[PDB]
């Protein structure tokens, strides 16, 4: 996980 | 996108493809969008969260490949990037999960609708598809939830609306799923939206018109059973648009 995740709260993301 | 095809924007001509501008000039993918009329993109509000500053973003009409340059496409500033004042999360749900992007290119215009772009109808107000409607979902989302790459091309599929009755039981979200969200999945599971599909369109055909019924929000995990797509129920946030957008 970094500044340049795509969609990092989207389904199945670091943040979703 | 899980499954489906891969497909080129003039299927999907009011997909729009967000992408930030890194200190130092790189610049990388964010999530999708729908354009809904020539200056105005809707998207997810989760997607710019982080980072609510619109000179960071770029955004492209017309474009059928993630990293590379497509004929016909186009490129705008984000003039403004509205933010749901009341999004929330919780582990899972996103509630109010909408966003707005008011488009100019460099050269002070809107877009202007070609054979690679296209607007987008919204609903009218609480106008929805029956449950069991065939939609389509589509972006550069990954192709499975363990890749950590996204395809270059953009994809598309076509899921089901499933009732709220159906997906507010609790072997599906239970309560987590309210009326400002519909649920949508393919019967057999095989095919679903995930990461990097967020803020693109869920696109039924209602009153026979191609209509933006939702907007892809959240869900456990991707083409997971018993665990559909969630989407930003476009149809009970006509008011919010509206008094977003007034020219
Ligand atoms: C690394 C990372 C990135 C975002 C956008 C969100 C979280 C929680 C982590
Ligand atoms: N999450």
């Amino acid at each position: 996980c970094s500044r340049y995740e795509v969609d990092c709260r989207g389904r199945g993301g670091p943040c979703g | 996108i899980i499954g489906g095809e891969f497909t080129t924007i003039e299927n999907q001509p009011w997909f729009a493809a967000i992408y930030r501008r890194h200190r130092g000039g790189s610049v990388t993918y964010v999530c999708g969008g729908s354009l809904i009329s020539p200056c105005w993109v809707i998207s997810a509000t989760h997607c710019f969260i982080d980072y609510p500053k619109k000179e960071d973003y770029i955004v492209y009409l017309g474009r059928s490949r993630l990293n590379s340059n497509t004929q016909g496409e186009m490129k705008f500033e984000v003039e403004n990037l509205i933010l749901h004042k009341d999004y929330s999360a919780d582990t899972l749900a996103h509630h109010n999960d909408i966003a707005l992007l008011k488009i100019r290119s460099k050269e002070g215009r809107c877009a202007q609708p070609s054979r690679t772009i296209q607007t987008i109808a919204l609903p009218s107000m609480y106008n929805d598809p029956q449950f069991g409607t065939s939609c389509e979902i589509t972006g550069f989302g990954k192709e499975q939830s363990t890749d950590y790459l996204y395809p270059e091309q953009l994809k598309m599929t076509v899921v089901k609306l499933i009732s709220h009755r159906e997906c507010q039981q609790p072997h599906y979200y239970g309560s987590e799923v309210t009326t400002k969200m519909l649920c949508a999945a393919d019967p057999q599971w095989k095919t679903d939206s995930c990461q990097g599909d967020s803020g693109g369109p869920l696109v039924c055909s209602l009153q026979g018109r191609m209509t933006l019924t939702g907007i892809v929000s959240w869900g456990r995990g991707c083409a997971l059973k018993d665990k559909p797509g969630v989407y930003t129920r476009v149809s009970h946030f006509l008011p919010w648009i509206r008094s977003h957008t007034k020219e």
